[PDB]
């Protein structure tokens, strides 16, 4: 609609967008599996984690797609699929002056190709991602708990993790060093159910 | 399945021993580095008690992934990235012994 | 008002009883007690008769007092409470 | 002449348009040997054709820039090279292949 | 600044600008703390008529993101967008 | 059958004591609506919830307590479960049964419905 | 003997006699309502439920009238819409600002039905 | 639209040279920067005389949170529990029956400052202005068990501040 209220949306870009996106999906079908743009004009191209490394590749050495800045590698993780991490890449071609969204799929065994070669950046990210979800990235140059705790266990920004952790920190003077004991809440972090009984949003309705 | 890095068992298990070789020699090093007071009989109880811990795997994905868990914990452990109290933390100390009898865990509390 | 114990009761009606070791936490500190009961403050406020049969309460000051509320006075024997301030309204005989 | 390219690392090349015919030459080759039916090959080759046309034509290295749209003529030899190393790299993944799996049921449903 | 000539002089010949000009410290162009009371104004939609939300529901015209290729069931070649243009070097100061 | 028990880092005690409840959860009797019982939720079992000496907060030691875990069909739950080991109940999905309604009924002739107050 | 009825342009097949917010439950669409209660006779007094059917001048109370064949109930169209926001607009034209004070606040389908519809 | 930073080639001119060596030699650039910080000394110090003198502040200002009272004296407070809900830290504990005149009267109202962002969410939630942060910054304690507030604590804060908190919500409450 119009007015100041509704954010102004610009169909030339949608348009481009769309376009490259057939573009890349025609280049790369071997891997490239599903291509989206959302209404704000956000490109998403869906690549079987086999193609990690070479669609990647091809995203950023070919002279029409020059998306040289991995921008932020993060997962998300969704436990209702089998493959419940998704590990999405965010580039940018300086270019061309757009932004692409590369989004895989994997599970909690299967390994994960390192783009380092492609992008050096790839490094800490994906150690992030090793540490908070679990993902393991094969042939990383150095894989390893980069935001935990040294000796921590589990991996934290799973969503079967609880958000207190199961073990604290205190300082114990009979052994004259930090202790961890198991987690001792004095005021249990309050769950607050929010989700209203009634549908907000008819556009993303599931059909049952 | 793409195996992480053993196709079968008994690969897993080559791993699984050169990361028990690896752990056996470096503890009394360790006792030395951090100045444990635990034995280096105590360290190589615990290590082989945390090998035997998951002695009930049958995947060698989840075997790999546990070595390769295991090869980083003695990485930090090597490269003194961990401190004394991280190779304190395996010998829980200061953690009462929570009781496995069920008149015990009766008379401790609701704990089902 | 003081417990017989000795450890004035609040406006919560909350006072450590003589059997609960809690009360040791006042041994040489004062347990903080607000010396204003609401209840017996609004109690003193006079009730307000209004002929009009609704009237309604912004608890004074507009935007600096609570969601504007109609009270109706049909009741006779009971008197109009504002919900927010609790002031009490009547309506004249 | 150029002093420097600006862009610290890149270096001003005396024969950018030599250099460029070259390389545009050996990515032609490269995509040659690629399947004809490939999009790759097809899309490539018509954007080398159309820079390797407008550097032969214009002789002046900053109206080639312009032309290009590439930047700086030192980065358009920098593209080139990437595309050529992508070239090969493609040449070994022949990414022109079907679809190597269809993703496992709702993989890519949003919201759950 | 309350400061004597001969120091103001001083110190503005070791700075070597008129620092008296624009002295760090504030004394009197702070604007007085207590103010007028003021009135905001209202929005584009502070109206009797013709504000039915279903005309300004911007929350709910949100679509799900088009599916512009899945692989379940000459064209020229096509950039992401057009290419960046060369940025222009300042006029007021080229060269810092 | 994946066993990431010994991935997950969950302390023994909460892998094998924990009883997860597979379940939709039920509408809120107060409302109408049925938005919030349309997918499959896990929880685990509830624990000893103590007040804090001070100040009379309730306290916990449960560490998944709070843990609730959204999921789009049971199997998937049933699935997660087996993974983490945990033993779960599951609570098959009641669905109300489609009900004939008339408002004629209302004003009928020879019948019971007929009501006496609009 | 089920009779082919539309929603949103979804075909769906009830059984005679169906009222149009059952249709509409059917295909997953919850047509927002305050007197119509599944165990209770329908009333249409709260007129909350008015929803709009293709080619019909007026729009109908989807708690009472019931479906007929070939009808495209528009559950998300303007008149529906417009419909829903003048009845909520009535019905807290009178209602007594008491959220803060009101034991119903935070699961009262006035509040819900107001912030959504 | 950009401009060049450093980009500068020095003029070989024996003069320009000459003067480059000069600043090199007489180190010239360094008693430069030394009269920068000599007038520096004979400025006026910024220091305010704490706790004589304090720091300019707003009305708007966070501080202490308090417990305000209607004028006739009632607690303001109805027991909505919304700032309970909007409190980004999970700070305020409140637990309410009806009291014995009918009113929802909270019988515990905690708020841990220890944990407590001092976001002002609270404030901004409450549709009686009840819990409003006061101006106080300089409440610091001694023992962690006092910075738990209790009801009591609040409604003697709010007691105490209740001038000031008035005041400056009458000078602030337009904006909101
Ligand atoms: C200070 C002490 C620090 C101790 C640190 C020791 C560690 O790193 S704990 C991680 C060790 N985990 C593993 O080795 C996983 C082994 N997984 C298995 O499934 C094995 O039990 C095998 C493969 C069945 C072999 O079992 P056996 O040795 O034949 O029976
Ligand atoms: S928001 Fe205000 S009225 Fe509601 S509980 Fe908090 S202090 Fe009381
Ligand atoms: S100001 Fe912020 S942190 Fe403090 S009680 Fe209010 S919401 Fe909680
Ligand atoms: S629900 Fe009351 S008129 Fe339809």
């Amino acid at each position: 609609d119009t007015r100041p209220t509704i954010r102004p949306r610009n169909d030339v870009v949608h348009k481009q967008l769309s376009a490259f996106g057939q573009y890349v999906a025609e280049i790369l079908p071997k891997y490239v599996q599903q291509v989206q743009v959302s209404c704000f004009n956000e490109l998403e191209i869906f690549i079987h984690p086999d193609g990690v490394i070479p669609v990647l590749t091809f995203l950023r050495d070919h002279t029409n797609a020059q998306f040289k800045s991995l921008a932020d590698l993060t997962a998300v993780d969704v436990p209702t699929r089998q493959n419940r991490f998704e590990i999405v890449y965010n580039l940018l071609s300086l270019r061309f002056n757009s932004r692409i969204r590369v989004k895989t799929y994997t599970d909690e065994l299967t390994p994960i190709e390192s783009s380092v070669t492609v992008y050096k950046a790839a490094n800490w990210y994906e150690r992030e991602i090793w540490d908070m979800f679990g993902v393991f990235f094969a042939n990383h140059p150095d894989l390893r708990r980069i935001l935990t705790d040294y000796g921590f266990e589990g991996h934290p920004f799973r969503k079967d993790f609880p958000l207190s952790g199961y073990v604290e920190l205190r300082y114990d003077d009979e052994v004259k060093r930090v202790v961890a004991e198991p987690v001792e809440l004095a005021q249990e972090f309050r769950k607050f159910d929010l989700n209203s009984p009634w549908e907000a949003f008819p556009a993303y309705r599931q059909p049952p | 399945v793409k195996p992480i890095f053993s196709r079968d068992m008994n690969e897993a298990k080559r791993r699984v021993r050169e990361l028990y070789r690896a752990w056996y020699r470096e503890v009394p090093n360790t006792v030395h580095l951090f100045q444990l007071d635990i034995s280096v009989k105590q360290g190589r109880d615990k290590v082989r008690e945390m090998f035997m811990k998951n002695a009930h795997v049958t995947d060698p994905r989840v075997v790999d992934l546990l070595v390769i868990k295991g090869k980083m914990e003695l990485e930090e452990t090597i490269n003194v990235w961990k401190q004394r109290t991280h190779i304190m933390r395996f010998f829980h100390e200061t953690e009462a012994p929570r009781p496995t009898d069920f008149l015990s865990k009766f008379y401790v509390g609701h704990d089902p | 008002r003081t417990s017989p114990t000795g450890e004035k009761v609040t406006h919560t009606g909350q006072a450590y009883d003589d059997g609960d070791y809690r009360r040791v936490r006042f041994s040489d500190r004062q347990k903080e007690v607000n010396e204003n009961f609401a209840i017996d403050l609004i109690a003193e406020q006079p009730v307000s008769e209004v002929g009009s049969r609704v009237i309604s309460c912004d608890g004074g000051g507009g935007a600096l007092g609570h969601p504007r509320v109609y009270i109706n006075l049909d009741k006779e024997t009971k008197t109009g409470t504002c919900g927010y301030c609790g002031l009490q309204f009547r309506q004249p005989h | 002449l150029k002093k420097t390219t600006g862009l610290v690392g890149l270096a001003v090349c005396e024969t950018p348009h030599e250099r460029l015919k070259i390389l545009y030459t050996k990515i032609l080759d490269v995509l040659g040997q690629i399947p004809k039916n490939a999009a790759y090959r097809k899309y490539t080759e018509q954007i080398t054709n159309e820079k390797l046309g407008m550097v032969k034509a214009e002789p002046d290295v900053k109206k080639l820039e312009e032309q290009l749209q590439g930047g700086q003529i030192e980065e358009v030899i920098l593209q080139a090279e990437n595309e050529l190393s992508l070239a090969r790299k493609m040449l070994r993944w022949k990414p022109w292949e079907p679809l190597v799996e269809e993703p496992p049921a709702n993989q890519w449903k949003w919201p759950i | 600044a309350s400061a004597t000539r001969v120091i103001q002089l001083l110190r503005n010949w070791a700075s070597g600008r008129d620092l008296q000009a624009k002295l760090q410290l504030r004394y009197q162009e702070i604007s007085k703390r207590t103010q007028p009371p003021p009135k905001l104004p209202v929005g584009p939609s502070h109206k009797l008529s013709n504000n039915y939300y279903c005309t300004r529901d911007g929350r709910r015209e949100a679509m799900p993101p088009s599916i512009v290729m899945s692989s379940q069931k000459e064209k020229k070649a096509v950039t992401p967008a057009p290419p960046i243009k060369r940025w222009e070097l300042s006029k007021d100061q080229p060269y810092l | 059958k994946l066993d990431i028990t010994t991935l997950t880092g969950v302390p023994e005690e909460h892998i094998k004591t924990r009883k997860v409840r597979i379940f939709v959860p039920a509408r809120n009797n107060m409302q109408s609506g049925v938005n919030n019982t349309k997918k499959w939720k896990m929880e685990f079992d509830t624990r000893e919830r103590w007040e804090n000496p001070l100040m009379g907060w309730s306290s916990t030691a449960d560490p998944l307590s709070n843990l609730v875990l959204t999921f789009s069909t049971k199997e998937d739950a049933v699935a997660f479960a087996e993974k983490n080991g945990w033993s779960f109940d599951v609570e098959e999905r009641k669905v109300p049964k489609p009900k004939s309604k008339s408002y004629g009924a209302n004003f009928s002739w020879n019948k019971r419905t007929r009501v006496s107050t609009k | 003997n089920l009779i082919e009825v539309f929603v949103d342009g979804q075909s769906v097949m009830v059984e005679p006699g169906t009222t149009v917010l059952q249709a509409c439950e059917k295909v997953g669409m919850q047509i927002p309502r305050f007197c119509y209660h599944e165990r209770l006779s329908v009333a249409g007094n709260c007129r909350m439920c008015l929803v709009e059917i293709e080619k019909a001048p007026k729009v109908v109370a989807a708690c009472a009238m019931p479906v007929m064949k070939g009808w495209n109930i528009l559950t998300n169209s303007e008149k529906s819409k417009k419909a829903r926001e003048g009845v909520m607009e009535f019905l807290l034209a009178n209602h007594p600002l008491d959220c803060p004070i009101c034991d119903q606040g935070g699961e009262c389908d006035l509040q819900d039905q107001s912030m959504m519809f | 639209t950009y401009k060049f930073v450093n980009m500068r080639e020095p003029s070989m001119d024996m003069k320009s040279v000459t003067d480059r060596a000069a600043q090199t030699l007489l180190w010239t650039e360094l008693v430069r920067g030394l009269g920068m910080t000599l007038s520096y000394l004979f400025r006026e110090p910024a220091t305010i005389n704490y706790p004589f003198e304090k720091g300019p502040l707003s009305p708007r200002f966070r501080g202490e949170h308090a417990l305000r009272r209607y004028p006739s004296g009632e607690e303001r407070c109805i027991a909505c529990k919304l700032c309970e809900a909007v409190c980004p830290a999970q700070a305020i504990t409140i637990e309410a029956e009806p009291r014995a005149d009918g009113s929802r009267r909270t019988t515990r109202y905690d708020i841990d400052m220890t944990k407590c962002i001092y976001c002002g969410f609270c404030q901004e939630a409450c549709p009686v202005d009840a819990i409003v942060e006061g101006p106080n910054f300089e409440f610091s304690t001694e023992t962690h068990e006092e910075l738990l507030y209790n009801k009591e604590k609040l409604l003697n804060n709010g007691d105490k501040w209740e001038a000031e908190i008035a005041a400056n919500i009458q000078a602030d409450y337009l904006y909101r």
